[PDB]
Formats: C-alpha cells, structure tokens, sequence
RNA sequence: UUGGCACCUCGAUGUCGGCUCAUCGCAUCCUGGGGCUGUAGUCGGUCCCAAGGGUUGGGCUGUUCGCCCAUUAAAGCGGUACGCGAGCUGGGUUCAGAACGUCGUGAGACAGUUCGGUCCCUAUCCGUCGUGGGCGUAGGAAAUUUGAGAGGAGCUGUCCUUAACCGGGAUGGACAUACCUCUGGUGUACCAGUUGUCGUGCCAACGGCAUAGCUGGGUAGCUAUGUGUGGACGGGAUAAGUGCUGAAAGCAUCUAAGCAUGAAGCCCCCCUCAAGAUGAGAUUUCCCAACUUCGGUUAUAAGAUCCCUCAAAGAUGAUGAGGUUAAUAGGUUCGAGGUGGAAGCAUGGUGACAUGUGGAGCUGACGAAUACUAAUCGAUCGAAGACUUAAU
C-alpha cells in the first residue's frame, strides 16, 4: 500500500527506458514539396 | 443461403411428403414406436404452438391434454419416425408462438377456426 | 496411418436409420498434397509434410501472406505443386506409401473410423478465475465484500511466498487441444467433406487436423 | 455497430443530426468515429430517396429532422424535399456510395482525429 | 429436475396428496433426479383414511416432470407439473389407481405395474 | 492436549467460528497387494506393504464439539502464526445505554443472565498469473520441426453372464475438457401490440419523453441446466509377499553367487508447454555487388516494417485476413433466419372495426455476388560471412 524504501536514480531511470514517443509517418507532398502524415491531407494548399 | 456445403450435404434427408401448416393449425401425427416385440405406430393429436429453425434442423412443438395435465411434444419435422402428418383443423392467431396458451384451460384456450 | 488437414465450416445433424439423431461438424479437406517425405538417415525422425491450401503465386512489391514468397514459392516447387497456406506434421503415418507430389484424397476415411481432432481452441481474452477456472463466488448479500475474487493466494510466514500454479486471473482461451474417439459419420468426395460426429476445438474456418485415434 | 460513448437514446439523436447536416452543407467535419457511422445512415436515406414512392417518403421522416432550407431568392424547401427532389436525381444510376471520407490531423484541445465527410 | 426440497404431487390414490423430497438416491453428491428415478420424501398433505399419513417418510418414483426428457430421435416431452408415486421397496405401487399420463421411460426401470395401471403411456 | 520456563515482539506480531483458495505428513476412512485366523461359503477379526485419486447434503446451537434425519465405496486423522481479516464476513467474546437475580452501607460489581450497539489503506520491492520490446545463438532471411527439461491427468457404484474367487459384458454417479446442431437463457441500432402527454398546421401516418414507458416474440455472438469426448488397453523395474536351484553348516534353508514371480504406487505409455536447453540443436528453401588504400565501407537483395481497410485475435501491444496486378470493410443487389399481414386504395358496417389486393412490409452482427466510396503517392530498416587445427 505504501513504498518501502525509497526508489534509486539508476532503478527510476531504467522504468523509464519505454517511456518516449515516435516520429510521425511525415512523407513528402507531390504537389508541394513538403512534409505530412501518410493517409492525411495536406495542410499547405490542402491536396490529395 | 445458410451456407453451401451445408446445404449440399444435408439435401438428401430433406423430406418432400409432408403437408404445410402454421400454428393455430391441429395436426394428427401418427409416430412410430418400437416397444418390447414389435413395431407400432400411436398418434398424437393437438395444436401446433411453435416451429422454429431451417433446413434439417428444423422442429415443431404440438400441445394436447391427457387428464387435466397439459403434453407437450417437439420433434425434428424431417424426421424418419413421423408416419405422416394429417391437418385437421385451421385456426387463426395472431402471433407466431403461442406460448399463452400454457396458462389457460377449457373456453378460456379455444382457437377460431378458418 | 491416415492424416489429412481441412477447415472447420460449421455444424448440422444428420438421421441415422433406427431414426436416431446425430450431432455432426462438417469439415472441407481440399487442395492437400504431399510436400515432403523425412527420413531417418536425413533428419532422425520418419513423417511426411503436407500442404492444406492453395495460395497464390510470387509477385514484387506484395504486401501481405496472400501471395507465396521466394523462399516458400521454392520449396513448394520442388514437388510440383501450387504455394500452400497451412502445411504440418504428419509422424504416425507411414512414410514408405506416399511419394513426394501426392494427393492426399478425402477418400482414404471410410465411414466407421475413430479418429482425433487437433486445433486451436476459439479465444476469449483476458477473463477471471470465476470463469477461466471454475471457481466459486462469496456471498452476494449478508455483508459481503467478496463477489468474483480469487481466495487466498498463500498462508503465512511458513511459506512467505505463492507456489508457483496459483490459479489467477489471465488471458483465456486459444490453446491446442485433441479430442479422441470421435467418428466418421460420411465421406462426400464430390465436395470433399468429412461429416464427423461430435464437435472439433476452434472458429469456423480455422484449421483442424484429422489422425486415425492412438488406440 | 460502433457505440460513440453515449447512450442508445442519445447515440440515435446524434446521428439524425449528422444526417440532416450533410443533407443541408452537403460537407461537415466530425470526427472519425461519428463519420465512419454515420456514412451508413445517409446512404440508407439517398436509396429511400431514389427509390422514391411514398411509402418510403414515409420512412425517410423517421429518420431526418424538421428544418427548413433557405434557397436563393426566398424559395424555402424543407430538409425531405431536398432528398427527394435533388439529391435524388445526381445519384440516379451509382449503384453505392454516394459519400466520401477524407482524414485530417488531430485536433488541438484534445487529440481526437479530424476528418470532413462530402456526397460523391 | 427435481432436488432437495422440492414438493412434488402425488399420482395415485395411496392417501398421499403432496410430498417432500428428502434425498435423490444414486451416487454420491448427487444433485438432482428425473423421470424414472426414485427419490426418497415425506408426505406433506395426506387425505383422510389410505395407508399413507401425514408424516411418514416413504420412497417414490418420479413421473412427469415440467421439464421433460429428451429421446435418441431429438424428440422431446414436457408436462405441465411434477408428479411421483409411492412404490414398495419391490418396485411396486403401493396404491392401486394411477392418474393422468406417465412417460414412456418408465419401461427400462423395469416399473411394468405402475405403466400398466396408467391411462395413456406416452 | 492441559501445563513448566519467561528467551523474541508493549514508538501495536489482529481473537473464536464461518466463507473463498488451497498445500504437505502418514500413525490408511474407501479403492489396490499380501501373511496368520478360533478363515467351510457369504461377511469378518487382526498385522504388513501402499499417499495415485477420492473422501455428502440437511435439522438444533454464534458455536467449535456433540446429538439426531437421510444418504455414500468412503463420511480418515493431523501440520502449515490452532494455514488464509493490506481475500471477505462479524454471529460468540472483554467499549459507552438499559434491565433481572445476586452481592455491597455506598459509589458500584459478577461468584450470572438479557435486549442494542462505527472492521481504514490509490501495491514501491520480492512472490505469481498473463503479455510485449532489446540483445544473443559468427552472413542476412522464410517455413517446418527433435525434445534435455517441465506441467497435467489418475476416482469407482449397480446390474447381466459364468452359476463365491478368478473370467467376460451393459449401463450409471461425481469430476475434467471442447463446442452451439438440438432443448433453453440473454439479446439497449430486430419485428409487432399498447397507455399518458407534448409535437410535425389539421385528418390519416409518424417522432420526443415516461426503467429500453410497458408487454409478446427474437437473428448473430456469448452461454449451462444442453450437446459430444476423456481417465482405455498395456508395457519396464520393484514393495510387502510367494518361490526355484544352492551352499556357508556331510542334513535343512527363498540368499551369500545365481533365477524367477509380484500392487490403484515408481519410470514410461496418453494430453499440453517446451533451443535464453548461453550445451542457444536439425531439415529444405530464398538472396549474394560496388568501392577502398586494401584495414574497411556504403547502400541495396531476399525479407520485413511504418501508414492505412479489418476480425476468426485483442486491456495495449502481439496474432491473423487484406492494401488497386484488390473482395478488407462500407454501400448496393439477391438470400438464410426472425416478426406475422405495412402504407395507399376499395369493399362491408351507423360505428368501434373486419375482409381483399398479398406469407404482405420491414429487418443489427449470418451466406453469396458487385470496385460505386476508402485501403492514394510514399518512406524506414535489412547481407557480403573472424582464426586455429584436422581431413578433402
Ligand atoms: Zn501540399
């Protein structure tokens, strides 16, 4: 129900290995050359 | 379409020889019964209260009462004890299960005819 | 002796003569042939593999397990045949009777055969221990705080700690399980279907595999 | 059938509106759960719609709500008059479809996924 | 399915109207019984005079129950209510009327006195 | 068990009974195997080997015990903080109220009863039930696998025959497991009947709200009380035993050397998991160049992935069906199953209503067809195989 002992910079650091986030799709648009998620349009002279 | 190869294995024990009723209707059917010695057929007469399914699988329940005690029977409608099927009456109901009529006796449970 | 592979389409019932009533799953064993024979002095071990279904042919730039790939389309094509979807263990067979190129035909059962059914079992996610095992529930009134949960885990300082087997809550669901003694009911050669009595573990269109039974 | 975290009496309301708005803008943007939906709700209608006699002018008014379009010059015309008399002879011989999705990014305050729905 | 504490009516005209059942006899941790089992019961309501009385604790075979049986045809029976009748250690009726209809289930338990004094067997 | 001691814990180690879930011992309650009997048979009495599995529902009492009722092959005895309150309950027992008998001068009390009466905690670590990612397994991949090791399962009534043993049959009980054809349950975007009230201007048709307003049915899926299957037949080595040949001991003796026989138990046989089994195994398929400063390096190959349409899979992720050279979902068309005769119209009736047109009309998940809409264009990862020795 409660902590024990306290928990450590090395044991806090290592839960934390998963914890981050990806990059997106982001390809490049043939109408503009630019970047935007795959599937989606374009929100620069909105295309597709 | 159920489904093909369901069909087309189960189409041979389709029977083609009995009559077309609904419930409301009463029927006289006239099973046959194997007993200690010999093989004799023993009919039941009463009003067709539920058919339910498609294909092979498909079933009827008929009522009747013996001594003041309700009888209900169910059998597979295809299936090769039924001797034959006879329609007696046809009465007209509004509903396609006649579950009701379990809680009812006498004047109370009588079916319209045509 | 007499495998064979096939999918699960559904169940029916069928009138044996004395008007009896007869639970029955129809199976559709199509397409199997023999892909490969093992031997003792190859691999250790005597069986023959076998292919269920056709799939189709090598193409670039495809996206997904509908088409066979070069390392399947080659292995496959050392016998001649056709890319197969499932392809699977067949050890109590006897390997002398089969040559690489086979057909294996839905004739080789007869009607009055006992035979095992191996598949994967349906799935049902994660689930309790009321339904995942088959235990008891607390009371549902008089107080009671205790309704769908597992019992004790343990005792006490003797023991400060759970054996492992505990009976907890987890994924439920698709295993390999057999079924043995069943029977075969009728052989459709036409549609290659095998009715068997009974009922087979898993989905409908999911894989089950016919052996003549152990005993 | 996707549920949308409301009730069933509330889930039936919100899609006799979206239905009624694509009738109307004849282009909305939603989310893409409402609109994956509600595709199947509007294209139940244009077939009642082009089909056309009025036993199923009948059923149509089950289904879309009471409002009244402001045409060029004052000409009004009501929301079951619109479907039957317009949008009923562009889609005279497309067998399906009749509607299109087209997905966006996410919104900002939460996000959820935006996407505009059109008739094609 | 007839189990401890169920009260059963009683089919023939031994002084016995109704009964409770005590035990369902077979194995052990048996659950409950059905058409062609015997169950052993106490009689709850008796009627004057008969050999049965008010009290006693006598055996029973059990006819007609409300959920029925099922046959090697997919055919199937249901009644309207349970009933049972107070046998003799023998297999015989202690009575010597039996009322309303019986089941035909009853000819494997070898109860040839009680499917014969019946008004249809079915 | 009742105790002796007072060594651990007073800045807290939570009682009795019951519930849930078990796990171990054997000094064995049943089932298996035997010796002796004062064992004729059927039943026994006693002692030995044996822990594989099994070992019940109620009445009375807070009870534990105990006594009864009805069953069973049997109703074993003990340990595990007299197992288990960060799993539950709170009936007994020793909180504040009140009363009876009793004791006390009294305040009060029990050498006793009676009625009432507050059980907190969001899991940090080990543990254990599931499910992923990284690296490794001397090139990179896709499949199929051996099985070192592990976990399951193990129960036994009655009847027929032989006619009490040993032999043969047929059917049950209780437990396991898979499944929805059948009998049933549920089925909040399925069909129908109906009440009050506010609406769509009115009539007729309909919509909101009233537990899904209420009521009668019900498809798929999920389900037991439903439907199927299982513990079969057997091998190896032994236990208590029963022996054969046979001496130490010119005889005898199952034992010392030899040789058999012998149990529900032991190791297999059956069923699942299993190369992170760092000892990382095995089969048959696929791919295999340019550049150096000769150290090595790039992108690419075969293969995957991102992203998107999905369900037979699912907390997520993973697993599976597919992405235009396309049936993966939706729509559309035709069906299965469910409901049980729509609307409009005409006729009959004074009217509520009835009949016909017409097994009508609607219909979510189930079976087939059809590119009409969406799975567009793209992007990221991913090999060129170390040195020793021995044979070719
Ligand atoms: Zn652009």
């Amino acid at each position: 129900a409660v902590p024990k002992r306290r928990t450590s910079k090395t044991r806090k650091n290592k839960r934390r290995t998963h914890f981050k986030i990806s990059v997106p799709g982001m390809t490049e648009c043939p109408n503009c050359g630019e970047y935007k998620l795959s599937h989606r349009v374009c929100k620069n002279c909105g295309s597709y | 379409t159920n489904h093909k190869l369901i069909e087309a294995v189960t189409k041979s024990q389709l029977r083609t020889d009995l009559p077309s009723f609904r419930p409301g209707d009463t029927l006289r059917v006239h099973v046959r019964i194997i007993e200690g010695t010999r093989e004799r057929i023993q009919v039941f007469e009463g009003v067709v209260i539920k058919r339910r399914g498609g294909g092979v699988s498909e079933t009827f329940t008929v009522r009747k009462i013996s001594s003041g005690v309700g009888v209900e029977r169910t059998f597979p409608l295809h299936t090769p004890k039924i001797e034959k099927i006879e329609v007696k009456r046809r009465g007209k109901v509004r509903r396609a299960k006649l579950y009701y009529l379990r809680s009812l006796r006498g004047k109370a449970a009588r079916i319209q005819e045509i | 002796t007499k495998g064979i592979l096939g999918r699960k389409i559904g169940m029916t019932q069928v009138f044996g003569e004395n008007g009896e009533l007869i639970p029955v799953t129809v199976v559709e064993a199509k397409e199997n042939v023999v892909l490969q024979k093992k031997t003792v002095e190859v691999d250790g071990y005597n069986a023959i593999q076998v292919g269920f279904e056709d799939k189709k042919a090598y193409k670039k730039d495809a996206k997904s397990n509908k088409y066979a790939n070069k390392p399947a389309e080659g292995h496959a094509k050392k016998a001649d045949a056709a890319p197969k979807r499932f392809i699977r263990e067949f050890r109590n067979v006897d390997v002398d009777a089969y040559e690489v190129g086979q057909e294996v035909s839905v004739d080789t059962f007869v009607a009055g055969d006992v035979i095992d059914v191996t598949g994967v079992s349906k799935g049902k996610g994660f689930q309790g221990a009321i339904k995942r095992h088959g235990q008891s529930r607390g009371p549902m009134s008089h107080g009671s705080h205790f309704h769908r949960a597992p019992g004790s885990v343990g005792m006490a300082s003797d023991a400060s700690r759970v054996f492992k087997g505990q009976k907890m809550p987890g994924r439920m669901g698709g295993n390999t399980v057999t079924v043995q003694n069943l029977e075969v009911v009728q052989v459709d050669t036409e549609n290659k279907v095998i009715l068997v009595k009974g009922n087979v573990p898993g989905p409908k269109k999911g894989l089950v595999e016919i052996r003549t039974s152990i005993k | 059938y996707r549920k949308l975290g409301r009730t069933s009496d509330q889930r039936k309301a919100m899609l006799r509106d979206l239905a009624t708005s694509l009738i109307i803008s004849e282009r909305i943007e939603t989310t893409e759960a409402r609109a994956k939906e509600v595709r199947s709700v509007v294209e139940k209608l244009i077939t009642l719609g082009k089909k056309g006699d009025l036993a199923s002018r009948r059923n149509a008014a089950k289904t879309l709500r009471n409002v009244e379009i402001l045409n060029e010059d004052e000409t009004t015309q009501t929301a079951l008059q619109k479907l039957f008399g317009e949008i009923a002879e562009r889609y005279t011989e497309r067998q399906g479809g009749y509607t299109r999705i087209l997905k966006q990014g996410p919104r900002r305050g939460d996000g959820a996924e935006s996407v505009i729905i059109e008739l094609v | 399915m007839i189990q401890q504490e169920t009260r059963l009516k009683v089919a023939d005209n031994s002084g016995a109207r109704e009964v409770l059942t005590i035990k369902v006899l077979g194995g052990s941790g048996r659950k409950t019984a059905n058409i062609g089992d015997v169950i052993v019961c106490t009689v709850k309501n008796a009627t004057p005079g008969g050999v049965v009385k008010k009290g006693d604790v006598v055996k029973a075979v059990i006819v007609r129950t409300k959920s029925g049986v099922r046959r090697n045809d997919g055919s199937y029976i249901k009644f309207d209510e349970n009933a049972c009748v107070i046998i003799r250690d023998d297999k015989g009726p202690r009575g010597t009327r039996i009322f309303g209809p019986v089941a035909r289930e009853l000819r494997e338990g070898n109860f040839m006195k009680i499917v014969s004094l019946a008004p249809e067997v079915l």
